[PDB]
């Protein structure tokens, strides 16, 4: 099995961070974690 | 439609309030990252004197475990950092890290960050402290990707050594 290496830059990320599927409430958070707690 | 975008690793993230380390959540796409990352505090938020850490599956933030022991890592000093620039420099971390952006990234364990106070640390493990050519490959890129500076002081360290 010939390893090839999946890389992403940073833009590339960053541009995914509005994405619908980026946006799911964590489900095994402790709530003092939570954002604005 | 969109689809979520795997990752190479599959990672966790821990919190350690100040063998102690709690298991957060783990997660194997970006999408599935920023879920997380988005929805909890970010460094600048979090209990003064806890850490951050996020570690490659089967690796703990516990340097005497055998995934650690004979390790290292490069340690960045954050001196009074101002919030915005304390999480930005996390999350670009984050983002080397999960998106595999060392040539050497095999050789990554995880990265802690250690909140406490007047000073913040942020450091990348790695699993073999005498790997010549990665352990400087990562330093090197780590400075450049970070735009660190002589004050971040980047250093490497044996965990061994302390
Ligand atoms: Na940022
Ligand atoms: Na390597």
């Amino acid at each position: 099995p010939h390893m090839t290496k999946l890389i992403y830059e940073r833009a590339f990320m960053k541009n995914l961070r509005g994405s619908p599927l980026s946006q799911t409430p964590p489900s095994n958070v402790p709530s003092c974690l939570l954002r604005g707690t | 439609p969109h689809m979520k975008h795997p990752l190479m690793n599959v990672w966790t993230l821990w919190y350690l309030e100040n063998d102690m380390q709690n298991e957060i959540t783990s997660f194997d796409t970006v999408e599935d990252f920023w879920s997380l990352y988005n929805h909890i505090k970010p460094p600048s938020e979090i209990k003064l004197g806890s850490d951050y850490s996020l570690f490659k599956k089967n690796i703990r933030p516990m340097w005497e475990d055998a995934a650690n022991k004979q390790g290292g890592r490069w340690v960045i000093t954050l001196n009074k950092s101002s919030k915005t620039d304390l999480d930005n420099l996390w999350l670009d971390v984050l983002l080397c890290l999960i998106g595999e952006a060392f040539d050497h990234s095999d050789q990554i364990c995880g990265a802690v960050i250690n909140i406490r106070g007047k000073s913040n640390k942020i450091s990348i493990w790695t699993a073999d402290g005498n790997n010549e050519e990665a352990a400087l490959e990562i330093g090197h890129k780590l400075r450049d990707a970070l735009r660190l500076g002589r004050n971040n002081s980047l250093q490497y360290q044996l965990h061994k050594d302390t």
